[PDB]
């Protein structure tokens, strides 16, 4: 047979999350095919993340070590993987769909002449035909669609990080080292990186944010406010509301929602404390995913809510905060 | 020929992104400062408008006037004094040069106005002298190779932020309008000083206000056309304009209907969406009746012009019916906002106050009845 | 120097919307758009034809109505249009697609290559480097700024936590991203005279150069096995306890993927 390889993201030495989450999902398209798992790892002097590769069940750890992918630039990566995976011949290959896995993989499947499939969300090898089916959301995300590489081999496909749940941290399993050397000469350099800077998150406004915090009369006082920018800190969104709490002085007008403020449609919306009469809720009833605090369960907002929480905002919200807070510190 | 085309389609689908992004999220503050919009001029400018129907050669952009009022109508639609200030640079400012002026005067004038390097505007209208624009009492006298101007003209739109001015002036009172003569006045001659920018209902934004002229010297090479044209000048000039004026009035109308449409959907009462009621409904459909009307009207003197055909009763009758037009239907756009329609939060009523002077100015509703009546008694 | 860009025009999906009381998607109002990682790299270049002297062609594969794309552009500021339409690419995938315009590519005078990150309806973000492995020309992805210095082109790439400075010798295909830059209106009088003179060019196969077996769904590795509109929204649940609750808001979450 072939195998099932994930190709592994690693950022100044740390493997990113969504890898161990593919080997997750690996170990099941494996399983269900007969075969291992191979890991595909890629860095400058990335000697010790195998133990981890093997931990979270690799069964074999390609490695690559060399300075000239010390740093991403798109060909070496592209010509080490390439090299890499057509000497395993793997049954099925995943990549991380980031900004790497989208630029990497798109050009190794090229150059293999394969088929590729981006941003998935699910993974399963059929009982007849025993294809990889492969289910990733298309046309601005209201269409689910599912795609089959019938002929050609390797069957790839970039993965959305966060969907595929990992496997447990096995301590005992050590995997096979495969010291894969991969020459790079100049027809390869030929993207010269000047400088690596790293800056920060960049403030949006509140029409393009994807995560919305949002303000009420409910809270009671500006430095109030500060527990949801907290809050808002935490899951990146950035805080809006009533036009009640911009009146009231609180906010800038740029965060007030609503039918004379902005329309927003967000993938979340956490009203806190709004009891939302109709010309705040014709701003914001599009939005993807809604909860709502208030301590009124006769509060018209309940009426919209996807999760109708009812309770004190100052007793919920720092609740809120520790439960999450001990979530990415864990994991 | 046909108005379908996807020439125009184009034209259209730039306005409206010029209108919603640049003009729409200034609206009010420009209402409520009471402030001329100096940046969605310059904006203006670099997007090719400010001379849209006039020949390359002359600087403008080469377009018809049909894509000029299609520009009017789609600013108006969500800022009515962005759409005067536009309809009289192009309508009253820039086309008595380009229609009257000779060659020297087309391209140290009617350049720097086409290309929207400069802002254009055109003084008639006197204290004493308003809907009887013969009445004039401004004077112009040849002194040497030079004009001198004395007098006084209120209520001039894009006063003081305008460059150039096409004012009238008698400089033979014993003649009447066969008296008058147009001149090409520039803005910082010595004696050429401005009034108070006016308060007025709505048209907040637009620069109103007074032309005065003290012992104000011209050079003779700035008379528009021969002397004693001036009445005839002015008068073909406002044809053009009533067009712009219609439009602007089009807007209005159709801006508010959007309005209205939009809220009547989301605001329930009594269990059920206000477009759910059977008056509201019917209310829609006068309102929408009337507008389509208008738009033709409308563009039907547009046409006219582009083909050279007569188009000044058909300028007048778009005047007279879609000034009423805006006139009611922004009316039962508030009515039927409710409560929320009479705040200043919601555009409507800004498009209300907007609306009145489509009425009176560029010649006021009984001077177009004048108008279509006389072609048509004989 | 010479600048190519591949837009596409696209249904704007923002504006789709699935109508509860019939279940499907809205069908009709959605207007045509130039893409807008596309619109955006288009305005990068028309920058350089007026910075540097560029000269800024414009390309688009798809039916007829995607004139109405290139004569947009055409009234950006571009010089050329190209609109490519062949019954020979019903079905192409990403794989097909890229192909077939690095197909025309090889009779188009270029420098630079920019095509956006994503197409809002395919939602793949596959072509543009496709191409350019096709090309066999360096890329850069996921690009917020670009500069030139002679022969070479200087691009900011955005990631996650960093971003890095690079440096590419001409050729190059370049994948532009939605912000990065904000794009300049059309001038009337160019859409005037784009439609009263119009030199767009339209293009079939006879003028790509391209392997047959390469376009299609013939030509397609990947191929769509079934696909289903959205569900539609459900019930939702309203709740009355205590800290339980804040656990009642993260596992919900959870459920919509933020596992974090
Ligand atoms: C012309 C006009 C335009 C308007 N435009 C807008 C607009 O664009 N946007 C907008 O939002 N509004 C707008 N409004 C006002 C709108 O109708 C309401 O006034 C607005 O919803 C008030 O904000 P709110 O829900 O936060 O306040 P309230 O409705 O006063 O509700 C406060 C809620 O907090 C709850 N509560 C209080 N303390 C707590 C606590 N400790 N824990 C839990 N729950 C608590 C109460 O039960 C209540 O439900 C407009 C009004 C007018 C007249
Ligand atoms: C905001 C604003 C901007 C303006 N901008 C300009 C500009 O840029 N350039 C310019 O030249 N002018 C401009 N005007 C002047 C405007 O065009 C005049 O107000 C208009 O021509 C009417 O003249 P009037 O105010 O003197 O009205 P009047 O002539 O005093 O008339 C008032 C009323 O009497 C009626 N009436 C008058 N005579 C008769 C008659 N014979 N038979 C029946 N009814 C009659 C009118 O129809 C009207 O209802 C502007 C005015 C305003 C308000
Ligand atoms: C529901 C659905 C799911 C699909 N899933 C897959 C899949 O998993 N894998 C796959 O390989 N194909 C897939 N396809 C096929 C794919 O959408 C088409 O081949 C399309 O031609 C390329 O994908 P895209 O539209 O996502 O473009 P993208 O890869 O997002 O676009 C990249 C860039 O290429 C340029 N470009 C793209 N198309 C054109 C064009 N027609 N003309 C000019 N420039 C262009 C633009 O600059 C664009 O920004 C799918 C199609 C559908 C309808
Ligand atoms: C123009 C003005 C000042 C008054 O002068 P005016 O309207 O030109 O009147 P006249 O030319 O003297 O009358 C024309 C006569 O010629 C007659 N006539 C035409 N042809 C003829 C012929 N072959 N043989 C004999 N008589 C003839 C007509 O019968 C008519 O007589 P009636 O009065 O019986 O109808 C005024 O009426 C006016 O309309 N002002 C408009 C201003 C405006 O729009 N201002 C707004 C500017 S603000 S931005
Ligand atoms: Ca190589
Ligand atoms: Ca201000």
């Amino acid at each position: 047979m072939g195998n099932v390889l994930v190709v592994i993201e690693q950022r100044e030495n740390v493997i990113q999350t969504v890898s161990l989450e593919l080997l997750g999902k690996a170990t099941e398209i494996a399983k269900d095919y007969d075969t291992k798992v191979s890991a595909l790892l890629l860095g400058s002097k990335v000697e010790g993340l195998i133990d981890t590769l093997a931990h979270y069940g690799a069964d074999e750890v390609i490695v690559v070590d060399d300075e000239a992918l010390a740093v991403y630039t798109t060909e070496p990566y592209t010509k080490a993987a390439y090299e890499a995976i057509k000497a395993a011949d793997p049954i099925v290959v995943l990549f991380g769909a980031t900004s790497i896995g989208r630029d990497l993989a798109p050009r190794v499947s090229a150059r293999i002449h394969t088929g590729l499939t981006a941003d998935c969300t699910g993974l399963a090898v059929a009982e007849d035909t025993k294809l990889l089916l492969m289910t990733r959301p298309a046309f601005g995300g209201n269409i689910m669609a599912t795609i089959v590489c019938k002929d050609f081999r390797p069957q790839m496909s970039t993965v959305r990080p966060g969907v595929m749940k990992k496997n447990e941290p096995d301590e005992t399993k050590e995997a096979v080292i495969n010291r894969f050397k991969v020459e790079f000469n100049d027809a390869d350099k030929l993207v010269q990186v000047v400088q690596v800077i790293k800056e920060a998150k960049k403030q949006v406004k509140i029409e393009d944010a994807k995560i919305l915090v949002s303000a009420g009369r409910g809270m009671g006082g500006k430095e109030n406010l500060d527990i949801l920018y907290e809050l808002a800190e935490i899951i990146g969104g950035e805080v809006s509301g009533s036009r009640a709490t911009i009146d009231a002085g609180w906010l800038d007008k740029a965060r007030q929602v609503g039918q004379t403020g902005k329309t927003v449609r967000p993938d979340l919306y956490i009203a806190c404390g709004i009891s939302g009469a109709i010309q705040h809720i014709a701003g914001m009833e599009d939005a993807e995913f809604i909860v709502a605090i208030n301590k009124n369960p006769e509060a018209p907002i309940f009426k919209y809510a996807d999760v109708g929480i009812v309770g004190d905002v100052h007793k919920v919200l720092p609740e809120l905060i520790s439960q999450l807070s001990v979530a990415k510190e864990k994991g | 020929m046909d108005l379908n085309s996807k020439k125009y389609q184009m034209l259209k689908e730039l306005y409206v992104s010029f209108a919603e992004n640049e003009v729409k999220p200034l609206a009010t503050e420009l209402d409520e400062e009471e402030r001329f919009p100096y940046e969605t001029v310059e904006k203006m400018a670099k997007a090719g408008m400010m001379g849209i129907p006039y020949p390359k050669e002359y600087g403008g952009e080469g377009g018809d006037t049909v894509g000029y009022i299609m520009a009017v109508e789609e600013l108006s639609r969500v800022c009515g004094t962005t759409g005067v200030i536009l309809s009289a640079h192009t309508s009253l400012g820039s086309w008595p040069i380009y229609q009257y002026g000779n060659e020297e005067q087309k391209q140290k004038f009617l350049r720097p106005l086409a290309s929207g390097e400069k802002l254009g505007a055109f003084g008639l209208t006197e204290p004493n002298a308003g809907t009887d624009a013969s009445g004039q009492q401004t004077t112009a006298v040849l002194d040497g190779d030079e004009y001198i101007l004395n007098g006084s003209k209120i209520f001039i739109t894009n006063a003081i932020a305008g460059d150039i001015y096409v004012v009238m002036a008698m400089t033979d009172k014993s003649k009447g309008n066969k008296g008058i003569s147009a001149f090409i006045v520039e803005k910082g001659t010595p004696g050429f000083s401005f009034g108070v920018k006016e308060k007025k209902m709505g048209i907040r934004g637009s620069a109103t206000s007074e032309l005065i002229f003290e012992d104000c010297r011209i050079p003779k090479e700035n008379l528009l056309g021969k002397e004693g044209q001036g009445f005839k000048i002015a008068m073909s000039t406002l044809d053009g304009g009533r067009i712009g004026i219609a439009a602007q009035a089009l807007g209005l109308a159709q801006g508010a209907l959007d309005e209205t449409v939009k809220y009547v959907k989301e605001r329930v009462q009594f269990g059920r969406p206000l477009s759910k009621f059977q008056n509201t409904q019917f209310q829609l459909a006068d309102m929408e009746v009337k507008v389509q009307a208008a738009r033709h009207l409308v563009y039907q003197a547009a046409i006219n012009k582009d083909l050279g055909k007569p188009y000044g009763v058909e300028a007048a009758m778009a005047k007279l019916f879609a000034a009423e037009t805006a006139m009611e239907v922004t009316t039962k756009a508030v009515q039927l906002h409710g409560g929320y329609g009479y705040t200043r939060d919601y555009p409507v009523e800004r498009m209300m106050r907007d609306a009145k002077i489509t009425e009176i100015y560029e010649g006021t509703s009984e001077v177009q009845r004048m108008v279509i009546s006389g072609k048509l008694l004989k | 120097m010479n600048i190519v860009v591949c837009i596409k025009q696209v249904p704007d999906t923002t504006e789709v919307k699935l109508d509860p009381n019939t279940g499907t998607l809205i069908r009709d109002g959605v207007p045509s758009i130039i893409n807008p990682d596309d619109k955006a790299g288009l305005e990068e270049a028309i920058k350089l034809k007026e910075e540097m002297g560029a000269h800024v062609t414009v390309i688009t594969m798809g039916p007829p109505q995607a004139d109405m794309a290139l004569k947009e552009a055409l009234a950006m500021g571009a010089d050329r249009g190209i609109l490519l339409t062949d019954r020979a690419f019903a079905g192409a995938d990403t794989w097909a697609t890229s192909s077939a315009l690095a197909g025309a590519l090889k009779n188009i005078d270029f420098d630079i290559i920019i095509a956006g990150r994503q197409a809002i309806d395919g939602d793949t973000a596959q072509v543009g480097p496709q191409i350019a492995e096709h090309l066999n020309l360096p890329s850069i992805t996921y690009a917020e700024e670009i500069k030139t210095e002679g022969e070479y082109v200087l691009v900011k790439r955005q990631f996650e936590d960093c971003c890095h400075d690079l440096k590419v010798k001409m050729p190059c295909l370049i994948t532009t991203l939605k912000d990065m830059n904000t794009p300049r209106y059309m001038k009337v009088g160019r859409i005037y005279d784009a439609f009263e003179n119009d030199v767009v060019e339209t293009w079939t196969v006879k003028d790509i150069e391209v392997d047959p077996s390469n376009l299609g769904l013939k030509g397609s590795p990947t191929s769509v096995f079934k696909s289903f509109t959205k569900s539609v929204k459900p019930a939702g649940t309203i709740y009355n306890e205590d800290a339980k609750t804040s656990a009642g808001i993260i596992i919900d979450k959870l459920k919509e993927k933020y596992i974090i």
